[PDB]
This record gives C-alpha cells, structure tokens and sequence, in this order.
C-alpha cells in the first residue's frame, strides 16, 4: 500500500554517499546546506512554511537513495522546492527558483547548475518523483505542535512562549535526519518537551489530565522518553556545534 | 513491494485502445498481462516541460492515494515507458496513472440516450454519489469539477467519482483565495458566477443537485453558453439573487454587474412538480442560492429520499443492449 | 471543414396519420394524409380520392387534427411537430391559386420536463374551446382556443398521474372533460378530470375511476347518443359512462394486438378496429331505448370483417370505402360489403398505394446491364414484407416482390444470377410442442429447402421453457433469382438463431463465390448474445451447400469482405479472418476497444466502425505487422443507426435522433492527440431514420449531361420509405448554395411559419446545434418552383467566388441552370 519512510540512526552509516567515501560529518554538512538552501530560497520567494518543509523532506529522503557525489545538492534542493510548490499548491516557475538561487549562491556554488540551470533542475523531476515513489503527501511537526497546543489551557503567555520556542526547534530540526527517524507527531512532542525543560514549565498542568506526569501520552501513544530525549539531544547538538544558542 | 510506484513498466499492460482525450494526456483502456484485469491508463506527458509534471496530475496522485471509498475512483499504481538506459537527461518517456476500468461514464450514457432511471435507480445513484462526496468533504477536499462526464458507472450499479484534477483542500478557519471559474458552466453554482473566489464545499452540492434534476428529465437543467445567460436560467428557476434570500450577495464582485432581466420568484417546485415529494425536497435544498443555506452532503444522506436506501439492493440502471440493433 | 449536399430521391411513403373533415370547403369531404414532414390533401369522390394539394412542413408531423370553432365556415387544421412547433392552418383557394394560411403559430416546448413514454398526445375539445397536449410526464398543457391567441400561448396544469397511456376529450359533459388511462404500481386505471380555463386547474371529473386491463391501450370518446368512453385492451373491450360498466372479451381479439380505431357512424353505433395481423373488426354498440326518452348502451359485439394491410391509422370515408394507412406495408382503399364473399370476407381491396415501408437493407445492382443502377430494397415487415426494385425512368418505377415475412438483409451474387436475402417469419408455440406459422411465406414456398443441422450448440444444457401461444422468430437465407424473383431455395437456421449479417464474396485463393451469414443465439434470458456462428454457404446447382462454420462467442452484427479476408464484428470485437486452403476461417487480428460494433465499412486497408454509443472509429490494417491500429475516434457520444465512408478523410454517420453528421481526420499533424481526434465538421437534422447507406446512383450516364458540381453518390434508406442521396461539394459550390439558402429562406413562406434554420438544426434531447457543412438540396431545388418576382428577389446582390471570374453577379437564369443540373443527380 504505502512506503516506509523512516530509518534507524545506525542505518545512516550506509547511505549511498557514505559508501562512496563521504564521511559522516561531510554528509550531514551537505544535508544542512541543502536544507538551508531550500529554506532560504523559498523564504525569499514568500513560500508557506509547509512548502519549505515538504521540499526539505523530499531532499532528505532523496539522499537515502543517491550519493551527493553524483547529484549536486543545490540542484536537488531547487528541484525539491519546485515540486514541493506544486504539491502544496504554492507553485513557482522554475525560472524564478533559479533566479533566487543565483542571488543567494556564489559563483562556485552556482556552478552545480551547469550551463543551463533550468534544464538541470527540470530534468531531475523525473528522478525525484520515482525516488519518492510518488508518495507526495507529507505531514510536518507544525500541524501537531498546534493541534496539541490548542488542548493546553492556562497562562496564555507561558503557552505561547512554549509554542514559539518549539516552532523554532521544528525549523532547526529540518536541517537534520530526524525527519527520517521519527514521525512528525513525535517531533512535535519532542520539541514541546524540550521547550518545557528550557522554559522551566510543567506541561501536565495544562492538560486535561494534570496528574498524568507523562503528559505527551494523551497525544502520541507508545513514545518512550528514550525517544524524546534522543531527539532533544540531536536538536541541541545543532546549537552547541554552531555559535548559536537556545532561543529562550 | 506494491508501494514502489513509478518503476514498473507499461509493458505489463496490453493496450486495448484510446477511450478519451484527457487534460494532461490521452486515456487508454488496457488489460493487465499478469492478472487479466482491465485498467484505464491516464498518460502524463512531461515532454512539453513548460512547467514539468502537470499539477493537475499531481493533485490526482496526492489526493487519490489518501481517499479510500467505494464511490471514489481508485488509483492502483503509476507505471512508465521504457526508460533510456544510463541517460536520465534524455529520458522523455511518459508516466501512466493506473485506474480500474469502469464500464461507462454518465454523459456518454445520457448523450447516447441509452439509459433510463427509475426513482429507485436514482436513489441508488445519489446515495453513492453523496456518500462519496461526503467522504471527500469530511476529509476537507473540494472536487471543483462535478459534471456528468466525471461520474463513472459500471453495469452493476456502482458509481465512482473520477476526475480530481481540480481538487484542493478547504480550510474553514483560514479563508483561502481560490480560482474563480472551476465548475463547467452548466454545473457551476451561482456563488461562483458572481466570482466568490472564497467558496465553500457547497459548490459541489450545487452540481449534484443539477445532476439530480437531470436524472429526472434526462436533460441538463441550466444549459447556457455565457456566464450571464447561465445566471438568468438559474434565476428563472431558483429566483434572482437578492439580499432577501442571500444576505451576503452584496459582497460579491459581480452582484451589481450581472443583474438578471427581472427579480424572479422561485418556481423550482412548480417546474419540477412531476418529481416525487421526497426527491423534490432534496432538489430544492440542493439548489439553494445562498451557499450557507444550501444543505451539506451529509444532510442529503439524512433525507427522506436517500436515508433509507439500502446499498445491498443496488438496482442497476436500465442500460438496454438488445433490441438496440433492430428497433 | 467539409461540404456536402443532401437531396430526397423518393419522398416518405409511410402513412403517419389520417383524418377526415371539411378542410378545403365547408361542402367537400376531405381526407388529410400525413407522411413524415409531408401533408397530402384529398377530396372524397365516389370512385376514390381526388388529390388537390400537397405541402411540406419544416418538421415531423406529430399531431394532426381538424376542428371547427364557432364562427368558422369550415374546419381548421392543427399540427404540432416533433420539435414542439405548433400552428393552426387554413385552406384558401382563389380560382386556380391554392395556398395554406398560417392563422396562429408558436413553439410550446417547456424549459423543464420529461418526454412521456407514450409520446406526444394531442386532442381537441368537442366544443373547440381548447387544445390539450400531453408532452411531459406529470403535466397537461392547455392552449385555449380564443380568437386572440394568435401565438398559441399556453399553461400547464399539474397532473398527479405521471404515467399516462392515452387521453381523450369526452363527449356530453357540462365542462371540458378528459378521460385517461394511467399506470401506477397497482395496475392500470381509467380516471376523469374537468378542465377549467377560468381557474387554470383540474376539478373533480364526472365519473369514478375503475380498474382496467393491465394492457389497456386506447381510449375512444363515444359520441352523444351514448356518451362515455370505450377502453381497448389486449383481451377485453370495456365501456364506461359513470355508473355503467360493460365488458366484452371475445377470444378472437386475444390473438393479435389491436392498434387503431375509428368511428364509422357519427352516432357512435359502429367503430372500426384493426390489429397487427391485418385483421379489420367492426365494434358494434347495441342500443336499448327507455321510455324515459333516453338511450342506453345494451351490449357490445365484435365482428370480423376481413384483412387489410397492417395499418397505423384507419379512416372511414363514405359508403363502404375505408382508407387504410399503413407504415409497414402498402396503404389502401378497401370497400366494406354488407354481404360476405364466398371466402367469408366482407372486405375487398380497391386501390393499393405504394409504401416502400421500412427499408431494412438495400443494394444497388444493374440487372438490365443498361449502365444505370437499380435499387433492390428489403422493405416492409411481417406479412407486408417485400423486395422492391426501384429504377429511374419523370417518375420512379417500382416493382414489388411480396415475401409475406420480414426481410432483414440483402446482397447480390452475380456468379449465381441471384440475390441472397435474410428473412424472419413468426411462428407460434402450438399444442404439438413445436410451432406453427400463421401464413405461408417466402421461406416456406421455396423450390428447394434445407435446415441447419449444426452441432455447435447442440450440447446446450441451457433450459428454455415454452408456453402455448408465445411467438418465435424463424430465420432463413433466401436464394432469389434476379430475373424472375422466384424463391429458388430457403435455408432455415437453428432454433433461436438470428441471422444478422450477410455477404457474397470470394476469399483467399478460393475461386468459389460464397454466401456468408453471421448469426447470434438469442435467448430471452440474455442481456446480450453470448453464442454465434459464421456460416459459409455455396449456392450451386439449385442447392445451398454448407461449406464451413466458425463458432464465435457473441453476435456477428456486421461482416464485410476485406481484401480476400473476412472482416467481422462480434459484440465489442472487430476481427479479421483468413480463408485457408482447407476451406476454414482462421483469425488473423483483433481489435476490442468498442461497446458494441454494430456497423462496419471499409476502403482499402482502412475500416470505419459504427459503435452503439461511441459514434464512429477509424481503424487500419497494418499488413507489415498483421494487426489493426487505431487512426481516429469520434469522441462525441452518439447512438448510430448506420455509417458510410465518403472518401479517405470524410466519414458519414446517422443518429437514432434523426440526425446526420460528417467526421474528418483533423489533418493538423503536429500532435498525435490531434490526429487521433475525429472532428464532427458536418451536422444536419434529416428528420428520417437511416438504416442503410449504399454507394451508387439510379441516374443514367450517357455523357450528354456534364460533370455536375456534385462529386460522389451515397444513397440512403429510411424507416418511413424515404430514399435520399448525399454528395460532396467544392468549397466554392457550397458557399454559393449556402448563401443562396439564406436568401431563399427569407423569400419562401413556410407552413406554420417554421424557421428553416430551426428545422435542419441538429437536435437531441440534450443538445441543439445549428446545421453545418450540409446544403438542404430540397430547399435549393425549390428555387425552380418559386414565382419569377421571388427568383429575382433572391439573386439580388449575389456574387460567385473562386471561379473563372473572382466576383460574378448572378441573374435568375444563371441559377436556374445550376439548380436544374443539381436536379439531375436523381
Ligand atoms: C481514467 C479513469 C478515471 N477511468 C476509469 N475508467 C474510465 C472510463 N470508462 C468508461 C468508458 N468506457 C469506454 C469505452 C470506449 Cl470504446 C470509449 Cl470510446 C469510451 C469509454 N468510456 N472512462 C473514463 N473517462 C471517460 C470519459 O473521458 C475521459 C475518461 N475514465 C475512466
């Protein structure tokens, strides 16, 4: 019926890119750069946040089936965004994506697009579609962050701070392979959980079951803390590696 | 696995012939070589590559892999032409969207004059159509192109809704700017003839009410060539749009522009007095001018006409295939 | 675009209706006969009929009635066309000048309504206060006959009884009253209502409802001496007057369905009834008088008079003379005698009026070898079935070859100097367990005979039960000599086997010329036949021999010879069979993308397929590959009655709606999608139902005449007897004849003031389109009949094009030359 789009962390040691000689650090760097390229390009074009995320998910899934050494990442990114726009009904003309990609990429980087940027991108759509197995509908942590936050009742301002901080963690998680490891529902809970610790908030008190200390279980069944804490560790590693710090 | 679409080749189907001109390609009848099942193949041509894979086809893939209903057409797989070996840039081969083959389409059966519907045949039809539309509406999808030609019917009496090339998600909380001209003029609701642009799922209800009327006469109800003439015909039957019956008609772009000849009174019950009472009430409620007063799909399924219709007793319409040769 | 011309070679001959009255003068007795689109007016004499006038109307005549409103000296005529065009007409004569006046007219079509199963019904009040129309289920339309209603404006009264069988205005009522039989789930019923013009609604009618026979078919308004209604059924005749019920159920009428009635005595004492086996009855109303001074109906009696043609309409004229209007056989004048003849009959035929009947099939062959064509048709049904041989010589010469059974298909075999004809005759289940024919006929009066002994379906194991009195069709192949038209042989097909298709040809390397028949095993239980045969026969030395049989899984609706191979359509499949050196059929290729492959035509390696509902498809044999390929399909849905290939690019089709069209290859070869699309470039409403297209002409070719503007010749036969002809034009000749039509339509006065452009519009219940690509040759040929002032008024400011001179003015005599050449194509 429908494909499985989730892998184990251990399995990322055997992506095609790795087995062609790329090191773990480099592939993740390429993944961050490609995702952020998609994010920046689409943001300049005024694209909805779902459209950016869908392209990023297409991108991350793509490179579980292909090597970065054979598919230049910014071309792939541009193609994913191009298709994402059609899928999510926020369409853009390919020429306009190229124009924006040229604005944001230096001369070396834009070299990936070759002599005819639009063609390199349009040609890839065929491979993109076969690779994503025509499973075009994608759900993202955002909708669950809001669906679950609507069921919290209490201090309007403490909850809005929780949501905004968690939303930033969702945006930051798009640079990682978490999209490939956990369902979006789990990602939304994990980011709520992280913001709670960072905001020193006890979310159970906002739930309909205030003496249920594992507050998320009434949103996402069968999720151990093991998972939510692995996800938090991966999100905060992003901040520690960089110069950036937690939003608070 | 069954889920790895886009790889299997169209070699796996014996093409029987062309059954229609589509929007994004030609549509073919074919037989599966392995199972013997008859399929319908919708061809997607990306060779034009003006904007790549057509969005119309993307809508149908995105939506029809989510929707599971006995009255919603089923996409089985997507297959491809023989791909060029080790040369993906040259590869211009097409994709084919695989559907079940349905014996007929409602237009062809009605245009050829080869169908007759009893009240009980119309009950079986409308219960399926509305149940299918309700499934879609509960999932927040608008069909936006409900015409007789997009209702497929196979000889067992089963109805299936078909072309989702204009289907988009509807958000009640967030009003979204949509395309002004979506439904074929004959089945277009009055709200869109005035250019709503933010329409409700009630647009689909109007079309089906138009079909409900057509099944009782075998002739479409509102046949016009131009948007103004259409509003006139609807007005002659349903009454002219005016704040008395549609308080928000004054907010619509073309309300002052597209006035009908008169401020007509509603005669729907008079001109359809030959229709059974239970059905006439459904038509009157489905062909309500104000989309916020026009009944929902669910409300039709909880009507005297369709509520107690049983799907086990499908009563296939009277499609005669003998004595047609010699009268 | 495509340009074509359509002319009538023989006008419709089947009688659609007949009325009597005082239409031409308050003094004369008139007989008005309605043929499709044609009205014939006669005056009744003591020897027969004197013709006085014939007019055409731009419409099929659906209702025809005479009435005389207070203040008129003579009867007026009401006509309603099948496109809902209504009018009131008057005859006016000024010495030698006869014309028809349009007194009132209008179109009564409703925007919303369901066409009724029993068709349009039109009746008029005995006081001529109003016209009643039953056009749609659940509605009764009233045109009040006031002096001012020159536009025939009308209103609808809601009718609760949705399924009405028949209705009449009753005699002897205080208010206008209708008596109608209707059907609901509880059976059939007779009910009465009063019609109030003041209130524009129904009020309760004079008398109570009664339950009537399940197959109650006709309502007779019995006149004033006994006022009431007579309800005719399959088994019984019942009289109702309010408190009166009388029912006679004589066993003689159960045998055949009664279909027409007419009043003999204006007092209602005697009525005529006719049935589908030609029997003519007298329905006699026995009166008892009461000293109250009042007359009552005592009893009903039915007496058999004799035989007529299977008649659609009957009308008694005067003395003993009756006009028999038939749609399935020749019409007649017959005299009813008081004394029976020695055979027991009171009916003796006077005159016989030719009716080409339903033309089920036809072919063009040159029997006389005079370089001119003869048309041999399959005409008529049942006992009126016949072959008709039509030749040109100024009138058409028609020979009738009675067959006394139904002819289905005909094909000519020169090698054998004879025709092959498929026929079917009606036998009835009899007490022996077998069946018995009602009359001897062609298949039983053959010189030599044979019966199929095939064992193909012999295994059967399918149970089919028989009840005494049920009908069956028995199908035969008739071998008929081309000079004598003697039935030389008759081959009877299997029980329940229908013969559907017939060809005469040679196959492969086989020098023998065969008759080949395609059949279908027809069982009442089946929605669509699932068994069939292709049989190869050889007619040799007065005996038909069975050469080979090929079993198929369906009905062989159509066959055609294809370059030494047999092209057959079996249900949805189109197949090409090869003829082996072992004299057996062997399949080469199949094409399956059809709904029902009803009709096949070929040209070269190209095949035109007529589908039940998917219009026409163009196939091609690809010999390099040994398979079929699809060239183009008409994606507009239409119900085909017959098809024909005009040339390599243009294709002709006929609709069940009485409409014609022409499809052409798009010939814009940029995209494959364009090439696979057949564009309907010609649309035309003929008004006739075309069963058969056939290439050929009856015209002579001595070369005295010149190359006419027209090229090609397709003859077509119809259900009403019309023979028409389709031919092509150059762009230049079309534009001239088209521009001339628009000029003629402004000049020529139409009966009922019906717009010509409307009449020839493509019309289905769901669509209406203006005609295109077709010149109404019958309009063009009427230029030669209009007065000189009108002729010059037509040619004013008329310019030719694409000629020797690019712009040339026309004079009246210039057009007379063109039109007169165009009259020579038939
Ligand atoms: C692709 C999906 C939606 N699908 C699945 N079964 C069908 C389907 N079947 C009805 C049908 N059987 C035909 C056979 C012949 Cl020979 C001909 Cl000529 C026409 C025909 N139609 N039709 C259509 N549409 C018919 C109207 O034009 C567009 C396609 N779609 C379908």
């Amino acid at each position: 019926t429908k494909p499985c789009w989730y892998w184990d962390k251990k399995d990322l040691a055997h992506t095609p890119s790795q087995l062609e000689g790329l090191d773990p650090a480099t592939e993740a760097r390429y993944r961050r750069e490609g995702a952020r390229f998609i994010f920046d390009v689409g943001t300049r074009l005024g694209l909805h946040y779902d459209t950016l995320a869908t392209g990023i998910i297409y991108f991350h899934r793509f490179y579980m089936f292909h090597s970065f050494k054979q598919f230049p990442r910014y071309v792939t990114g541009a193609c994913c965004l191009f298709l994402a726009g059609k899928v999510e009904e926020t369409p853009k003309k390919c020429k306009d994506i190229i124009k924006t990609a040229r604005s944001l990429l230096n001369d070396v980087q834009f070299g990936q697009f070759g002599d005819d940027p639009k063609e390199e991108v349009m040609v890839l759509e065929r491979i993109l579609l076969q690779t994503i197995k025509f499973d075009l509908q994608v759900e993202h942590p955002y909708q669950f962050l809001l669906k679950y936050a609507k069921q919290l009742k209490g201090d309007k301002n403490k909850i809005q701070k929780l949501v905004q901080m968690a939303w930033t963690f969702v945006n930051d998680s798009l640079c990682t392979t978490l999209s490939l490891q956990w369902e979006p529902e789990i990602i939304a809970v994990a980011v709520m959980y992280l913001a709670g610790r960072l905001c020193k908030f006890e979310i159970q008190e906002w739930t309909s079951k205030p003496m249920y200390r594992r507050w998320w279980e009434q949103f996402v069944q069968d999720v151990p803390v093991d998972v939510l804490e692995d996800i938090c560790h991966q999100i905060l590693d992003l901040y520690s590696q960089g110069k950036q710090q937690m939003p608070h | 696995t069954e889920s790895d679409w886009g790889k299997r080749c169209v070699d796996k189907f014996d093409i029987i012939g062309i059954i229609g001109e589509g929007t994004y390609g030609q549509v073919y009848k074919a037989k599966d070589k392995d199972t013997g099942e008859l399929v319908a193949l919708k061809k997607v041509r990306l060779d034009n590559e003006k904007e790549g894979f057509p969005i119309t086809a993307i809508r149908e893939i995105k939506i029809l892999r989510q929707l599971i209903h006995r009255s919603v057409v089923n996409m089985k797989e997507i297959v491809t032409d023989k791909q060029d070996a080790l040369d993906f840039k040259k590869d211009k081969g097409a994709f084919y969207l695989v559907f079940e083959y349905m014996d007929h389409d409602l237009m062809g059966l009605l245009e050829s004059g080869l169908v007759h519907f009893s009240e009980d045949h119309i009950k079986s039809f409308m219960k399926q159509l509305m149940e299918g539309l309700e499934y879609c509406h509960k999932k927040n999808f608008l069909h936006r192109d409900i015409k007789c030609s997009n209702i497929l019917l196979n000889n067992s009496g089963q109805i299936k809704l078909a072309d989702f090339g204009l289907a988009r998600l509807y958000n009640s909380e967030e009003s979204r700017p949509y395309t002004n001209k979506v439904i074929t003029l004959w089945y277009r609701p009055p709200e869109l003839l005035l250019g709503e642009e933010r329409y409700t799922p009630a647009i689909d209800v109007w079309s089906c009410g138009c079909i409900l009327g057509e099944l009782f006469t075998k002739k479409p109800i509102f046949q016009a060539n131009l948007e103004l003439a259409q509003l006139e015909l609807i007005s002659r039957l349903c009454g002219s749009p005016c704040p008395a019956v549609w308080p928000d008609v004054i907010r619509l772009p073309y309300f002052n522009t597209m006035k009908p000849k008169k401020q007509y009174r509603r005669r729907l019950r008079e001109e359809f007095s030959f229709i059974p009472s239970a059905a006439l009430d459904l038509l009157d409620h489905m062909l309500t001018l104000d989309p916020s007063k026009r009944c929902t799909a669910e409300q039709t399924l909880q009507s005297d006409f369709l509520k107690d219709v049983e799907l086990s007793k499908m009563a296939p319409p009277d499609l005669p295939h003998w004595q047609d040769c010699h009268e | 675009m495509s340009y074509n011309y359509v002319v009538t070679a023989q006008k419709p001959t089947a009688v659609n209706g007949c009325v009597t009255g005082h239409f031409t003068s308050a003094e004369d007795l008139n007989l008005l006969i309605a043929k499709n689109t044609r009205l014939e007016i006669y005056v009744v004499t003591a020897e027969g009929l004197r013709p006085v006038k014939e007019v055409g109307m731009y419409g099929k005549i659906a209702v025809m009635e005479l009435f005389r409103p207070k203040g008129e000296s003579k009867d007026l005529l009401f006509i309603l066309t099948a496109k809902y065009n209504a009018c009131i007409l008057e005859y006016k004569q000024s010495g030698e000048s006869i014309d028809i006046i349009t007194r009132a007219h209008g179109n009564v079509q409703d925007r919303i309504g369901r066409p009724s199963e029993t068709g349009i019904i039109g009746i008029i009040d005995p006081e001529c206060r109003m016209i009643g129309l039953r056009l749609y289920d659940g509605l009764f339309k009233v045109i009040p006959l006031d002096r001012d209603n020159k536009e025939l404006k009308a209103f609808n009264i809601r009718l609760e009884e949705l399924h009405v069988i028949d209705v009449k205005f009753l005699y002897g009522c205080q208010a206008p009253t209708i008596c109608f039989v209707y059907q609901d789930p509880q059976g059939r019923h007779v009910k009465t209502y009063e019609v109030s013009l003041r209130e524009k609604e129904f009020n309760k009618g004079p008398w109570k409802q009664e339950n009537v026979e399940a197959e109650a078919s006709m309502v007779i308004a019995v006149p004033e001496p006994f006022g009431g209604a007579i309800i005719i059924g399959q088994e019984s005749i019942t009289y109702h007057n309010g408190d009166k019920y009388l029912a006679i159920a004589p066993p003689i009428i159960k045998q055949s369905t009664i279909v027409c009635h007419n009043r003999v005595d204006p007092n209602g004492s005697r009525y005529l009834l006719g049935d589908m086996e030609g029997r003519l009855f007298m329905l006699l109303l026995e009166k008892e008088e009461q000293m109250d001074g009042t007359v009552t109906l005592k009893d009903l009696r039915v007496e058999l008079l004799g035989e007529t043609s299977i008649a659609e309409c009957l009308t008694y004229l005067d003395n003993g003379v009756v006009f028999v209007g038939s749609r399935l056989g020749d019409s007649q004048l017959v005299k009813l005698n008081v004394d029976s003849n020695e055979q027991g009959s009171y009916v003796v035929a006077m005159e016989t009026f030719t009716n080409l009947g339903p033309i089920v099939d036809m072919c063009v062959v040159d029997l006389e070898r005079q370089g001119q064509g003869q048309l041999v048709t399959c005409s008529g049904a049942f006992k009126e079935g016949s072959l008709r041989i039509i030749r040109n010589g100024q009138k058409l010469h028609i020979r009738t070859v009675p067959l006394y059974e139904s002819p289905r298909k005909i094909c000519y075999q020169e090698v054998s100097q004879c025709f092959g004809v498929l026929s079917s005759r009606i036998e009835v289940q009899d007490t022996s367990g077998g069946t018995t024919a009602l009359r001897p006929s062609a298949s039983t009066q053959a010189l030599s005979s044979s019966v199929s002994s095939s064992k193909l379906f012999s295994s059967s194991t399918a149970p089919h039960e028989t009840s005494f009195g049920e009908e069956v069709e028995v199908h035969n192949l008739l071998i008929i000599d081309q000079h004598t038209f003697e039935v030389l042989h008759a081959h009877q097909f299997l029980q329940n086997e229908y013969a559907l298709s017939l060809v005469s040809c040679k196959l492969g390397k086989d020098p023998n010329t065969y008759f080949i028949v395609g059949t279908a095993m027809v069982y009442p239980e089946e929605a669509e036949p699932k068994q069939g045969r292709i049989v190869v026969f050889q007619y040799s030395d007065g005996k038909l021999q069975t050469v080979a049989e090929k079993e198929v899984k369906g009905a062989v609706y159509s066959m055609v010879e294809f370059n030494g191979k047999l092209l057959a359509s079996i249900n949805s499949t189109v197949r090409l069979y090869e003829w082996t050196t072992e004299k057996e059929l062997r399949t080469e290729c199949n094409h399956y993308n059809n709904i029902m492959a009803l009709y096949l035509k070929t040209k070269g390696d190209f095949i035109l397929v007529g589908d039940l509902m998917r219009s026409v498809l163009l196939l091609a044999y690809k010999p390099m590959e040994g398979n079929f390929e699809e060239i183009a399909r008409d994606f507009n849905p239409n119900w085909m009655s017959a098809v024909e290939i005009l040339d390599d690019d243009n294709f002709l089709g006929a609709e069940n709606a009485f409409n014609l069209f022409v499809c052409q290859k798009d010939s814009a070869a940029t995209t494959d999608e364009e090439r696979q699309h057949l564009q309907e470039v010609g649309l035309f409403h003929l008004g006739e139902f075309v069963n058969v297209f056939c290439h050929g002409s009856l015209v002579m070719q001595n070369l005295g005449e010149t190359s006419t503007p027209t090229q090609g010749s397709v003859l077509f036969g119809t259900v009403n007897g019309m023979i028409g002809l389709v031919t092509s034009l150059s762009e230049s000749w079309y534009n001239l004849l088209l521009d001339m039509q628009n000029r003629l339509n402004k000049v020529i006065k139409s009966v009922g003031k019906i717009e010509h452009s409307f009449w020839r519009s493509f019309h289905t219940e769901r669509k209406t389109e203006p005609a295109t690509g077709f010149i109404d040759g019958d309009l063009i040929e009427s230029f030669l009949d209009i007065s000189r002032p009108k002729m010059q008024e037509v040619v004013a400011n008329l310019q030719y094009d694409d000629g020797s001179g690019m712009k040339r003015e026309a004079t009246a005599d210039d057009l007379i030359k063109v039109v007169e050449e165009l009259t020579r194509i038939h």
